[PDB]
């Protein structure tokens, strides 16, 4: 019948120390979108610079929410990828 | 249907159905909103269309639609069961974080604020500036700054003389770099030298800026604000060649250190050499100097830096009688390459080294901990025979003399502070106390005769015998201890500035030739009161009273040592910046007394107190964005400067060395038109007015005019991408004059034309 | 807590909230993906940083959150949505390239899979090269022969693979015959200014296109109308006193843009290399275009043209030219005939129309209509070999003609695409009717005799032998019909067509009329392969049938000329590349040939001429700058069936080698951008004087040059300037000859420059 | 308590016969979003080239489907407006 659609998935937020010593980079995530509309299960595959992007990434995350993917009559889990890019504007 | 073979590399998703779109002769609609963060691995092989198309698509949540013969739409396919499902990406961007002009300084206020705001006259000189001047040491750089006169010693690069509004006594020490006083010892030979390639920036805050940065004239002083270590790799080599016998190589590799980029270091390298203007002299350098940063958790940041420097050869520092160079001496001129000294017996070996760490932890939302600390380390070995006028018999020649010095200075400093952010109602504060600490230790081997007698026109060298005086041998100590307090009160449009100080000094010289010694124990309050009026306009006139207290360690012809020199000063400015553009005006006013002015003639090893000395004068600074391509500055300094108490019969005189009027024009414009992208032609010229020659004002030394000139170019337009070129001359025109004199003995020639052909490679 | 006074212009929210965020010394973290759409305002003085950022943001569903250190974000919020705006792209439809034809097929198909050897020269290359006519546009094309009567410009005369007779009436404009009577002087030249390409179909066409010869046809391309403002102004002066003057506007004319106008027009001259000699003309093309509904568009099309001077085209003996005639040359100017008696003055109208109907998914019909007005005024005096009494003196004839012609033709085609599931057809139907009336006058006479070298002129003094005047009609009609079938990596063409023509000449001043009819079934067998490789061979089996409207000697009329052409054929281009290689290899054999010989009023017929070779051509973009071409023609072509005496010879004016390369290189990077340095050499091979062949016309290679430079770089945009030199070298050679008695000299060096002024 | 959320959003095909000739153009647009959650109530507010693309438009947006808005908790309809460009690659 369907998938997931996104309802609130507002961005993540640049490191204070990071806009600061202009530092760009990417974080690449696998998760799960519950049957129940929310994320779940994060676990990310690409960290440049490591581990410095993460915690927003997650943060950011834990607030989104979804219309669950529909599988011809029960409504499903679904696993997904995400890229983030983070920059620095001039 | 059927199938044509394709080969498409691979890019964002976009292109690369855009180059299939055209393979195929299909049309397709998209739009950027579905093409986004999709990737793409393009196709090679053999296929159809729809089934290309498909393929292209396959990793997404799109679909192509068809319609009838091309035609072709991106919908939004449900759902490819597949396994994995693959979000679109995203870019987060920040936002909000030109060249010759500056509008902050960290500096001036201990805290980062703007120059707009700042009630006190700073100017700026970037790397960007010093690079295109061409400008090969600190008191170089500042030959575009209104305030600060450069020629003190003329073509002399041994040591960076900076005189501040007209006081051109006791220059030497003017000098602080990343905030803490350089810690030479005015008092010796062993006065540091910073080379430029190290450099980020100069801050130059005229007038009394005691109360933050202790143990500083009333004239101001200058800030060196060292390169710091960058979070992307970033790499560079320079290379220069140019007349008398210029050569230099340096290195420049910042990067991060881990892959967590907590970490990153710094490693600045540099070796040049000069057979300067004069007759058989060098200048030679070597200095290598490592920076490394380390993040202690969030709260808390520490870099360590080391500036380790070796001079073999000093340059030239010497002077001729104003006779023969102002005059004209039994019918001919002292040319501007004559030499003075003898070669086999004059030289200057310096050797630099300094440690230092600086802390920074913030504490909370409001408080924060600074904690800067500097170990210097000095070795400095001379020998000069010269000049000092010309020969009770023997008429065309010079009479000649001999100092020699051996000496290593220890010394360090460090300064605390902490710092407050808080609101009161509708006053915004950045309220700062500190506590600052310097020991500062020289040992002393001078040594000093005559020599013989040289003639100043054709002279013959090889008569290095000397007749010595007893050696004369101390160790000279300095500590001082400062506590100071300075708060910011922002309400509405008003920027007040309030700041309160207490220095304590101690000077101990044990001569240990004659065993006497003189220990002194000194104290004083300075503070300052500043007022600003901000209008949205973009202008701001503001009023600055402030006061200065600087220890002197020197002595009298008897050796009564002198007491340190004071200063008060009344100033009243107007400085304008309109809203978004990139220019910026101000207009000072100055009225400056200094109590105790420490003199001193070169024959001599004494230096004598001036009971008071009075600047007063204007100052107009202009930085301005001409257009896309044409940048600009200028200034006009008028300078009146007196003797105001003197008891030797000059007093109402003018301080030689001090000109009442400069003024300096420099633009640089650089193309992207089709023909000549990436070439830059720059230039300026520089105007001194007279000068004295004399502090009883009986010659006066003329005027001057040079011209400097650049061109430069992107050789990375013309293919060989990072590499770029550069060539330079300072005194185009190839002035011949005298730049100053110390005293009717000692006269010095300006530089000559310097060519500097440069080249670069970045990352 | 207290504000700051802010000057924000306005541009994608964005930059609006960069400069914004800078100014107010805060973070703003947000995402192209949000600010995307929106595009906005401005500020206005006088906020906190929360209000700017709200009141920036204050006609959008955004607002920014967060606090601690100036560190915001974007969110979302709660009259009016006012919701991103899109950004829809069309992605879908090259130099000297091109990979498409609609020409070859009569619809649109790429010529990896075409399965017959097809040219195609772009505005770009006739452009680069100086091509000056449509004859000297293909001075670089392969299996093609330029040099036919030389320098001379007033015909269009093209000698595919070998075959030299026939060669003007050979040139299709929007595919449709000319219809110029090529058996009178009333043949008609179109001149490259306006045009987009010239396809050139080596081999037989006569399938699709109906008086086609067996060696093929060149197809020019008029130049459509734009649907935005275009406007270009060029000027060209150059030796020879060139002086050429010409504008180009196109555009719509209404607000739902489904009306567009063309308008090209330009005047020139020349004085050529040959003395007292002029070339003149002007002309006007007005093109509009109307769509009717929205599957029906329209669009008319005129052509005036006005020759009032023809330039030179005559040819001296090569006893004089290829040898020393006493011991002199005759000179590569060199006039031959009285200034006073020296009259070209053609005038071409042509009004037509081009409609084209949707019906299905499936079906579609076109309709080409062109009605073709002209007149030809000659008087001209004209050298035959050397006096038998003054040995140095040209003998002299006269040629004189009033002439017009009235001709239409037209084209309807309906086509039906669809599949037989394996397969996917596009099947094609037509019927096509052309007629034409030629009325003429002609006089002949003989003149006086003229020193070959050192002439003089007066003396213009005719003895006018007896009139010959006659009307001439042709008409004939065509069925025709074309299936391309595609299954898997395969390609196959299947053509017929069934001709019938009827061609008459009423003999005004004697009486005679002829009057013949003639039929024809003919068609094309076609089969092409298309590997992963982008390597593309393909078998073709082709006919032609054209019917002639000439005489013998002995009275009596030239049957139609036949042909029957095996071709082997492989295409190359690697997956896409900006590179396409052809090899053709071939073997036409005409029946029935049709020359001239310039001296008699009558045409010889031949009995079989036998052709055969190779061709390779190349097109390759080597970079972003530098473009290339090149190519290379063997040619074997025999009088297989005469009775001149010369069966088992070889043709005149064919050369069995030809070779060519060109190249443009145009900087587009640093001190020298905008500059372009462009050349060529041609190689044509030995060709024979006579069809005896008993004498050689030497070879040669001419050089091609050209220098030109964008001076939108310095600052004038939309202007360019160009200077080029054609036979850079300066060249005094024989180009070819058709005949012992009239061998024809090369164009001498052709320096232009030019200025542009585009839109 | 919520808005409008888009859930198939595709958008319109470039018109052939436009395209060929290479025409750019803009549609601006005031529309509705129903309690239905579908589109209704096309009103075509800029236009250029006039009547080019408007009918593409009309067509993808009648496809258009949403969440409709949610106000004090009862489904409510809800006034829109969106702007449409019309460009050709390269």
């Amino acid at each position: 019948d369907s998938d997931i659609k996104p309802l609130r998935m507002d961005p993540p937020v640049y490191p204070r120390m990071a806009q600061a010593r202009g530092i760009e980079g990417r974080v690449k995530v696998l998760f799960t979108i519950t049957s129940d509309g929310r994320i779940d299960d994060i676990q990310v595959l690409e960290s440049v610079p490591s581990r410095m992007f993460d915690r927003e990434v997650r943060q950011a995350m834990a607030k989104w929410r979804f219309e669950p993917r529909v599988s011809g009559g029960k409504i499903v889990a679904r696993q997904a990828t995400k890229m983030f890019f983070f920059k620095i504007e001039k | 249907e059927q199938a044509r073979p394709y080969a498409i590399p691979a890019g964002q998703l976009g292109d690369v159905l855009n180059r299939f779109a055209r393979e195929a002769g299909i049309t397709l609609s998209a739009t950027p909103a579905q093409t986004g963060g999709y990737s793409s691995q393009g196709l090679r092989g053999s296929f159809t269309v729809q089934q290309g198309l498909a393929r292209l698509l396959a990793d997404t949540p799109l679909e192509a639609e068809d319609q009838g013969d091309g035609s072709f739409v991106l919908r939004e396919a449900p759902a490819k069961d597949g396994d994995v499902l693959n979000m679109q990406a995203v870019e987060v961007f920040a936002l909000g974080n030109d060249g010759y002009l500056a509008t902050h300084s960290q500096i001036a206020t201990k805290t980062s604020k703007p120059l707009l705001e700042t009630s006190q006259t700073v100017s700026v000189i970037t790397r960007e500036q010093i690079d295109d001047t061409a400008s090969k040491t600190v008191q170089q750089a500042m030959r575009y700054t209104p305030g600060i006169f450069t020629g003190q010693v003329g073509a002399s690069n041994r040591y960076d003389y900076v005189v501040m509004r007209g006081f051109a006594d006791n220059s030497v020490d003017n000098i602080y770099l990343d905030g803490l006083k350089a810690m030479g010892d005015s008092g010796t030979f062993s006065s540091m030298q910073v080379d430029p390639y190290f450099l980020e920036r100069i801050d130059v805050l005229k007038g009394p800026s005691s109360v933050l940065y202790g143990r500083s004239l009333p004239g101001g002083l200058v800030a060196l604000t060292s390169k710091k270590p960058l979070y992307e790799d970033y790499r560079q080599i320079t290379g220069s060649i140019g007349n008398m016998g210029q050569k230099e190589m340096g290195f420049d590799f910042s990067g991060p250190l881990d892959e967590e980029k907590r970490i990153a270091y710094r490693l600045i390298g540099l070796g040049k050499g000069s057979d300067t203007q004069f007759d058989h002299v060098k200048e030679e350098r070597y200095a290598i100097a490592p920076t490394l940063a380390i993040d202690f958790s969030d709260d808390t940041t520490l870099t360590l830096q080391g500036y380790l420097q070796h001079d073999p050869n000093g340059g030239y520092h010497g002077g001729v009688p104003a006779d023969g160079t102002l005059s004209h001496h039994n019918g001919r001129h002292i040319s501007r390459e004559f030499f003075d000294g003898e070669p086999s017996k004059d030289d200057f070996d310096r050797t630099q080294r300094m440690f230092g760490y600086q802390l920074e932890h913030r504490i909370d939302d409001v408080w924060s901990a600074r904690q800067n600390f500097r170990y210097l380390d000095s070795d400095v070995d001379l020998s000069q025979v010269y000049a000092y006028g010309w020969s009770a018999s023997e008429p065309n020649k010079l009479n000649r003399y001999f100092s020699g010095a051996r000496e290593h200075l220890q010394a360090y400093i460090v300064d605390n502070m902490l710092q407050a952010e808080f609101a009161t109602g509708a006053a915004r504060h950045t309220l700062l106390t500190g506590l600052d600490y310097q020991r500062r230790r020289t040992v002393v081997d001078w040594r000093s005769g005559s020599a013989s007698a040289l003639d100043a026109f054709n002279p013959v060298y090889g008569d290095d015998a000397i007749s010595y005086f007893p050696d004369d041998n101390h160790t000279r100590r300095l500590e001082q201890t400062g506590v100071y307090l300075q708060d910011l009160i922002d309400i509405d449009q008003w920027r007040f500035s309030l700041g309160l100080r207490q220095d304590w000094v101690s000077v101990t010289d044990k001569n240990r030739s004659t065993g006497s010694k003189a220990d002194d124990d000194w104290e004083k309050f300075t503070g300052r009161i500043g007022a600003l009026y901000l209008f949205d306009n973009g202008l701001a006139p503001y009023v600055s009273y402030s006061e200065s207290f600087n220890p002197n360690a020197y002595s009298d012809a008897s050796g009564t040592p002198l007491a340190p020199t004071e200063g008060k000063q009344w100033e009243l400015g107007l400085k304008f910046q309109a809203p978004g553009s990139n220019s910026f005006y101000t207009a000072s006013l100055f009225h400056i007394t200094q109590e105790n002015v420490a003199s001193k003639e070169p024959q001599d090893n004494f230096y004598t107190s001036v009971g008071e000395v009075r600047s007063q004068g204007l100052e107009l600074e202009a930085h301005t964005q001409l257009s896309d391509n044409l940048k600009l500055l200028g200034s006009y300094t008028y300078t009146d400067i007196t003797y105001t108490k003197s008891l030797d019969g000059n007093q109402g005189h003018t301080p030689n060395q001090a000109p009442k009027h400069m003024a300096s024009l420099w633009a640089d414009y650089a193309f992207d038109a089709g023909p000549l992208s990436g070439l830059s032609i720059g230039g300026g010229a520089r105007y001194v007015g007279e000068t004295w020659a004399d502090k009883e004002n009986t010659l006066r030394v003329p005027d001057y005019t040079l011209v400097d000139a650049r061109i430069g170019y992107d050789l990375g337009k013309l293919g060989l991408k990072g590499l770029d070129v550069s060539l330079n001359a300072n005194n185009l025109l190839d002035k011949d004059y005298v730049a100053s004199c110390y005293s009717l003995d000692f006269c010095y020639f300006g530089e000559k034309r310097n060519v500097t052909a440069t080249v670069n490679y970045q990352f």
